[PDB]
Parts: C-alpha cells; sequence; structure tokens
RNA sequence: ACCAUCUAGUACUGGUUCCUGCCGAAGUUUCCCUCAGGAUAGCAG
RNA sequence: AGAACUGGCGAUGCGGGAUGCCGAACGUAGAGUUAAGGUGCCGGAAUACACGCUCAAGACAAAAGGUGUUAG
RNA sequence: CGUGGAGGUCAGUGACGAAGCCUAGACCGUAAGGUCGGGUCGAACGGCCUCUAGUGCAGAUCUUGGUGGUAGUAGCAGCGAAACCACAGCCAAGGCGGGAAUCAGCAUACCGAAGCAGAAUUCGGUAA
RNA sequence: GGCAGCCGCGAAGCUACAUCCGCUGGAUUAUGGCUGAACCCUCUAAGUCAGAUCCAUGCUAGAACGCGGUGAUUUCUUUGCUCCACACAAUAUAGAUGGAUACGAAUAAGGCGUCCUUGUGGCGUCGCUGAACCAUAGCAGGCUAGCAACGGUGCACUUGGCGGAAAGGCCUUGGGUGCUUGCUGGCGAAUUGCAAUGUCAUUUUGCGUGGGGAUAAAUCAUUUGUAUACGACUUAGA
C-alpha cells in the first residue's frame, strides 16, 4: 500500500478541500486560478492521434473520457489575504450584497424550521451609501498580498434534489491585487463561464472524494495531468455538433445519465476518468504548469461520442433505431 | 527594573542567552525574547546542522522528540533544558517568556534591550566561524524565513522616520540647553554637581 | 478402598505477638579420617 | 588457577560521585567553620583573576602517520 | 505500659448513668498507653502494695465468620456467577524493573585511473 | 403454477482477468576549476563556480489540550440577551508600590554638530557603562491670597493622519476646565500616645437602577442514498 495515501480515514465531507494554487502570476490578467463543478456519469470518445512516432500516430484512437456536470460559477463575494509569519491569514471577508436562497441555506441544516434570518442585516448595512462595506475594499488594497474570490454552484440548475448551494474560495491569476478586488467587486452576483477562464487542450487537474465501497474509499484524491478535449455548453443544444458525425445528438445517454446526471447545464470533457462517482462535487485547477509535451501539449479533435444507455448491457443508441426490422408493433403503432 | 524586559536576539548567543533568561525567570522576572531569527551559536554552520538533525532521529516513537522547526521554538528549548520544567515553579517560571521572530508590536514602539555577557560578538574569538540560526532553520524545513525578511524591512522603515523626528527633537532640545546655559539656575546645578 | 485407635510418630519449609535504655561480637581455631556430632582457640559478660 | 598475607563489611547511617570509591561513623535542638565534591541553569556557590593550549573533540587506543597547531 | 483472675487498702466510682463503642475536641508521657468533654448505652467497675497466667499479632498458600472490584459479565426482553485480585505498566539506558468511553486488526548511479580506438571490461571513494 | 427447480438474455451488487494518471526548484558532499598565502606551487587556509545527501513543490490527515474572518444574538427568566453609565458585594493574584525611558548597521568602528568643491569626504568631539534620562516638594498630598507668562500638565470634546505582524495603539487642530513647587504669603496637621504593609493596583464573578441595540439558532422527528458492518455522513419539508 501506498505510504503516502495512509491512514486511510474518510473525509470530512463531500467537497473536497483545496489547499494548493498555481503560485501567483503578477504579470497575467485577472482570471481564476481553478473552476467548481459537478461529476457526472462516464462515456467514450475517439479522436486522432496526431503524436508524431506513436504506434497508432495519424490514426483514429478511442479514449475514456468523464463528463463534468458543471453549472455557471456566479459569484457571491471575494477573500484577501496577507502574508504573516504564522502563515496565510484571511484578514477579511465580504460578500456581493445580496445572496440567493440556496446561498443561504448553505448555513442552515432546519431551514424550513428556521425563520430564515439568513444574510439580512448584511445587506441593510450595504443598503447605504457604502462606508463600512466600501471601506473594506479599501482596506484590503492597502494591506492584501492574495486575493481569493468566493463564488457558488448554481446547485438547483443540477439534476440534484439537495439545493443546498456549494461554495469555494478561488486564488486570482491576474496580479496588482487593486486590480483583483476591483475586477472581484465588478463581478458581484456576475455569472461567470466555463471559456472565461478554461480552454480547449488545457491540462486541468481534478480533485474530488473516492468512491464509498460501503474503511475503503470516500477519501479525497487529486488527480493531476488531465487533458481538455471540448468545452461543452449543455444549455444549448446539438453538444454533439463536432466536425464529423453531422447527425446532431445530445451528450445526454439514452434515458439520461445512469443513476444520475440527467445535464441541464454547462459541462466539460476531461481525459480519463476522475475520483469520485456521480453526485459527488469536483474542483477543477490549470495543474499548476503545462508540460511542454506533445502528450500535454497537442491539440486534439472528436468524433465518435457513445450514446447507448448502460442500464444492462447497452444496445439502441437512439429512438428512432426501432423500426423495419421489428415489422409491426400494435402496442405503440 | 522594568515590568518587562525585551531582549533583543541579535548578535547573540543562544546559550550565553538562554542560560541568563531561564536564571532571571526562576528569580521572578518576565523577559521576552525579539529577533529570534537573527540568534547566533559558536561553531560553523556544519557542526550546528548536525548537532540538530541528530537530535531529530534520536528517538524517545514521535510522544518524544519532536521535529519543532520554528527557530524560536528551537531556542524555547535550548532554555527549556536549562529549567526545573514538569514542575510548578519551573512551569509558571517558563510562562513570564515569549519568543517572537522579528520585532511585532506593541514590542516596536518599546525599548529593547541586550545582555552585555551574551553578545556573539564580544565572546566569540574574533576570525573564527559561527552560525547565523537562520541558514539552519532554513535547511530544517523553516519557510518563513523570507517572509520574516520581508516584514522586518517594514520594521526599519517608518522607524526610521521616527528616529529622525526624534533626533530633530533632540536638535532643538540642546539647543534650548545651549542658549539656556550660563543662567544662575545653571550655574548653581553645575556647582552642586549637576 | 474405606472407617476409629496406637499416632499430637519418623527434622526439613512457613510463622514466632508490648515498649524504652545499656553492653555488644563472630564468622575462625582446637581435639576424632571431614559433611553428623564436642571437648573448645578467639570474640562478648 | 589455586595460593601463604595485610586494611574494610557481615550488624552501617549521612554528604559527595545523575546510580552502584572519597569524606565522615550517628541522642533531640539553636548558633559558626569545614572534609569530600562544587561555584553558566536544573543546583545552594564568583559567566572570579593570571600564563598557553584546542576546531573535533572533553568532563580499553598510544604500534604508527598528519603540508593539523605551539615550544626546546 | 497493658489484658484475665486472686490477697489487703482507698469506710474508692456508679440509675443524678459504670462497662463497651465513635470523635477533624483537648491534655500528659518521646514508649508500651493514660486522662478528660461530647453522640448511644443500660448494670456493675477503677487506682494503689502484692500474688498469679490459657497475658499483647500483619503475616504463618493460618483457623471461624463477614464484606468489596470482578458485575449487572458469561449466564437464563431474562435472571445473575465464577476465576483472579498488594499495587504497578507509554519507552530512551544503565543501576533484575522523553490523558475522556466504546466500537475495527493479533538495491541504481556519480567521480578518478587502465594501451579505456568503439563496443566492452576492471579497479580506489560516495552511497543500501 | 399456487408448491419445487431447469435451458437462452441480462442487470444489482459483491467485486479484477478492464482503463488513465503517477512533479519541478534550491543548499550540500564525493569530484572537476578560479583567485591566493602558509614557503615557485597549490580547488583551501580567507571565498567562489559547476556539481547525487537534506529541504522545498505536490499529495494525505489536521493540535480533536492550535489560529483568522464571517450569517444571526431569547418581546419576556417578570431588560429575557447584549454594549455602556453608577453601584454594592464576593473573588484571588507565580506577586506595581514613579516611567518596557522604541532606529538601523560595524565591532580591526559607529554616532553627534557643521561644511559642502555631497563623498567609503573634511573639520570639533562621545564612549571606557543606566553609577544615567524623564520626573520627583503640597493632610498619600487640602483651602486660600499676591507676582511673571499664557509656557507645562490631570481630564470631557472636536479637524485630520499614521499603525493589519499579535494593527486595539501613536498622535494632531482648537478652544473648555483644575493645578502649576516658576516666584512671594495666610490657613489645619497633634491622640495612631515610641512602630506594628496601618488598608490607595486590577483578575474574575454575583446582586440594584437608567441609555441604547437586535430579536435568532441547534437536536429529535420526518427522511434521504453520493454514504452504508453498527455509529457516522449527505439531504427535503411549517
Amino acid at each position: 500500500g501506498h505510504l503516502g495515501f495512509l491512514p486511510r480515514k474518510r473525509a470530512a465531507s463531500i467537497r473536497a478541500r483545496v489547499k494548493a494554487f498555481p503560485k501567483d502570476d503578477r504579470s497575467k490578467p485577472v482570471a481564476l486560478t481553478s473552476f467548481l463543478g459537478y461529476k457526472a456519469g462516464m462515456t467514450t470518445i475517439v479522436r486522432d492521434l496526431d503524436r508524431p512516432g506513436s504506434k497508432f500516430h495519424k490514426r483514429e484512437v478511442v479514449e475514456a473520457v468523464t463528463v463534468v456536470d458543471t453549472p455557471p460559477v456566479v459569484v457571491v463575494g471575494v477573500v484577501g489575504y496577507v502574508e504573516t509569519p504564522r502563515g496565510l491569514r484571511s484578514l477579511t471577508t465580504v460578500w456581493a450584497e445580496h445572496l440567493s436562497d440556496e446561498v443561504k441555506r448553505r448555513f442552515y441544516k432546519n431551514w424550513y424550521k428556521s425563520k430564515k434570518k439568513a444574510f439580512t442585516k448584511y445587506s441593510a448595512k450595504y443598503a447605504q451609501d457604502g462606508a463600512g462595506i466600501e471601506r473594506e475594499l479599501a482596506r484590503i488594497k492597502k494591506y492584501a498580498s492574495v486575493v481569493r474570490v468566493l463564488v457558488h454552484t448554481q446547485i438547483r440548475k443540477t439534476p440534484l434534489a439537495q439545493k443546498k448551494a456549494h461554495l469555494a474560495e478561488i486564488q486570482l491569476n491576474g496580479g496588482s491585487i487593486s486590480e483583483k478586488v476591483d475586477w472581484a467587486r465588478e463581478h458581484f452576483e456576475k455569472t461567470v463561464a466555463v471559456d472565461s477562464v478554461f480552454e480547449q487542450n488545457e491540462m486541468i487537474d481534478a480533485i474530488a472524494v473516492t468512491k464509498g465501497h460501503g474503511q475503503r474509499g470516500y477519501h479525497s484524491r487529486t488527480s493531476i495531468n488531465h487533458k481538455i478535449y471540448r468545452v461543452g455548453k449543455g444549455d444549448d443544444e446539438a453538444n454533439g455538433a463536432t466536425s464529423f458525425d453531422r447527425t446532431k445528438k445530445t451528450i445526454t445517454p439514452m434515458g439520461g445519465f445512469v443513476h444520475y446526471g440527467e445535464i441541464k447545464n454547462d459541462f466539460i470533457m476531461v481525459k480519463g476518468c476522475i475520483p469520485g462517482n456521480r453526485k459527488r462535487i469536483v474542483t477543477l485547477r490549470k495543474s499548476l504548469y503545462t508540460n511542454t509535451s506533445r502528450k500535454a501539449l497537442e491539440e486534439v479533435s472528436l468524433k465518435w461520442i457513445d450514446t447507448a444507455s448502460k442500464f444492462g448491457k447497452g444496445r439502441f443508441q437512439t429512438p428512432a433505431e426501432k423500426h423495419a426490422f421489428m415489422g409491426t408493433l400494435k402496442k405503440d403503432l | 527594573v522594568e515590568p518587562v524586559v525585551v531582549i533583543d536576539g541579535k548578535g547573540h548567543l543562544v546559550g550565553r542567552l538562554a542560560s541568563v533568561v531561564a536564571k532571571q525567570l526562576l528569580n521572578g522576572q518576565k523577559i521576552v525574547v525579539v529577533r529570534a531569527e537573527e540568534l547566533n551559536i559558536s561553531g560553523e554552520f556544519f557542526r550546528n546542522k548536525l548537532k540538530y538533525h541528530d537530535f531529530l532521529r534520536k528517538a524517545t516513537k514521535t510522544r518524544g522528540p519532536f521535529h519543532f522547526r520554528a527557530p524560536s521554538r528551537i531556542f524555547y528549548k535550548a532554555l527549556r533544558g536549562m529549567v526545573s520544567h514538569k514542575t510548578a515553579r519551573g512551569k509558571a517560571a517558563l510562562e513570564r517568556l515569549k519568543v517572537f521572530e522579528g520585532i511585532p508590536p506593541p514590542y516596536d514602539k518599546k525599548k529593547r534591550v541586550v545582555v552585555p555577557q551574551a553578545l556573539r560578538v564580544l565572546r566569540l574569538k574574533p576570525g573564527r566561524k559561527y552560525t547565523t540560526l537562520g541558514k539552519l532553520s532554513t535547511s530544517v524545513g523553516w519557510k518563513y524565513e523570507d517572509v520574516v525578511a520581508k516584514l522586518e524591512a517594514k520594521r526599519k522603515v517608518s522607524s526610521a522616520e521616527y528616529y529622525a523626528k526624534k533626533r530633530a527633537f533632540t536638535k532643538k532640545v540642546a539647543s534650548a540647553n545651549a542658549t539656556a546655559a550660563e543662567s544662575d539656575v545653571a550655574k548653581q546645578l553645575a556647582a552642586l554637581g549637576y
């Protein structure tokens, strides 16, 4: 057994705690250092191997790729940090004036029984000329060194019975922390898309809690060197609008995703599998730095995508395939 | 004597400084140590580093030996062995001791002190090698040296402006005294010693 | 094999009960073929 | 590996040597000086003075070498 | 000094409370112990000069009797033990010894040299 | 097929003979050089470049006897909670009895005042201990009179700046109000009997009023199924 991955004690929460960020680039424009989303099932994808010298070089090759259910990231605040001899410390936290019901639920377990006195008087302080809630920005500018944005996911968009919001801190790539806080404030209550941070062929890393076998499993894990193959937009239609297979369909498997994960929002395709099963929230990061190897730098296309259901063994790809061979079906037509 | 005494670890010796601090603590005197990251130990860097690394692996087995990295904690451990710890009297004595890297507030706005007999430069023979302790802490696992130096640099600033203001004030006071000289009160004071 | 008596037998373990003061050693020899025993040489009254 | 002998225990406190040879052999108490052993802290006592040494030690190996350091 | 009994004495104490028992209340004797005040007590005892002995307990894997953990454990939502029990235990070494409660286990390479052309080989050091 | 199962298809889970991935920066040593004495030379004595063992990056847990920020602070325990003003008690001190009375850097040199043809500069000079500096006079510190200045200072305000490392403090403008021992006078001190620390600091907590502020949250239940040996964890609902 691995010595580093011991003891095997289970994680304390579904969300995996991120404790490392890709340094701090003082020259890059302001951008998010990571992304948050939810994990769906898995599928299959094939692409052309442009890698030189490979056995399957310049040939179509099948690769296993998972699908991450990514809801839009709506900013709710930002957190500043200051260097100290006792380690990094969060000097001040601020919020985006207004908070959705899902965000308020995160602070409540018996939400229905509670009088729902969530963020309210704080908004009353904001409901004026600003003063303290505006001087906090100046205080952050004066002393802060690294600023982490505070965002939550649109859980109600995800097909999850649990409507409680999930929130985590994300560091800002850009320098000039004044610009960091200015951009964060301007983005208060705004919605951020995947294209604003990640991009196709980027070697992102995945971190999440492992599957529980029902103590084996249910522990946080980090997987690095995973290449994105296509930015997905499940809000629209015809997600399979690739250059090949001009018979546009949807990435959703027949009858919906197995067990759970009926995609109804943005999604992303990532090379290989991801730790943990569906219904688990997964955070994405740029993998610190980008390797210069062809396996990490080369860009890839996409073609065949499997759509047959897995509620059994799998056969039918689309409902329109059932005709001709079955003759008459008086029960239906 | 001042209720609390702040000792500057700059250019000092760990052994003698720890011994004197422990002796004062046993007598019932409150003492605080600042700029511990700049403390010095006799001998070259290799000798001191080996003497510390061997300690980390001597076993009691994690209940006993702890791979403590902070240089201030290393100094406390050095002073810990010079006090009758594990007892009410010794433990109470240690309660009057605090060690901080650099000079955090409010100790910045207060006069620090030095021990003449614990100065590394004074007691260490000239030309002989010595260890700065900071390098040892960095090599053994400490990683706050960069931040410590960065936030200590601001300590020299602002304090420099305060010193300049105090220098101007003392210049004015000296001018006032010089023009005040030759007065009858001044002459009487000079005659009567003062 | 058991039952009661001669038998409370046949010399090596265990234990050997209140207090204070004073004095206070030895561990070795003598005489019989030794370890079993005693004459005592010495120490202490 | 037996051995002819001279000081010491057995019945022996106490101070010192972290603990197992030195000092000193013992009524209950007050006062002052010491033995052994110590005067950087634990540990009650001078981080005392003076002459040189030593860069790794320092509280059975000495048969030999060092362009290690200081003297005739 | 003290306990059982006996000879002489205190023309001794005692239902207005002696023996016995408890005392975080006191006194005396450095000691075996003695005395006093207080809570129960209900019928006989104490000092002194002597005599007398089945006369003083922490041991005896002691005897008789009683009582704890074990334990509300095996056991038969039941009904209730036994074994064992001076007291210990988390280890660094020598004088043979530096924390709540329950649930789950019993090696490769890096340097210098060889008449090492290359391939390839050997040797002195680092290191497991 | 009610009862006890058998031939093709195939999950649901147990569960691998299934698939992907498994990182880049410092200081060293052995070793190869530079400068350069010991005494021409010398990789070493003062230093330094290249250069594998140690630490960093990363991952995993999180002091359950570590820490920061943040959503809200019982509308009747008869202001219930909270912060304040005054107001009486208990509680104790790891131990006030004038002041922690702020640069940096070197120890084979640094300041201070000045000059400036502004520098590693010139000039005069300071150390050799704080054995000092600020303050210190009044019934343990009162009343009051007069002189010189509007300086010093106890305290309630107000304009503004600095301090995020444990900033929680530093102040700054303007008046207001006491004292002023800077100087000169008038009042009382006794009896605690020749001394008995002769009681003056706050740490915490308890009870009595008035000046404001806000009025919530968690467990069970219900259940969920990513979790699931049993706990636990994850949820939905006035």
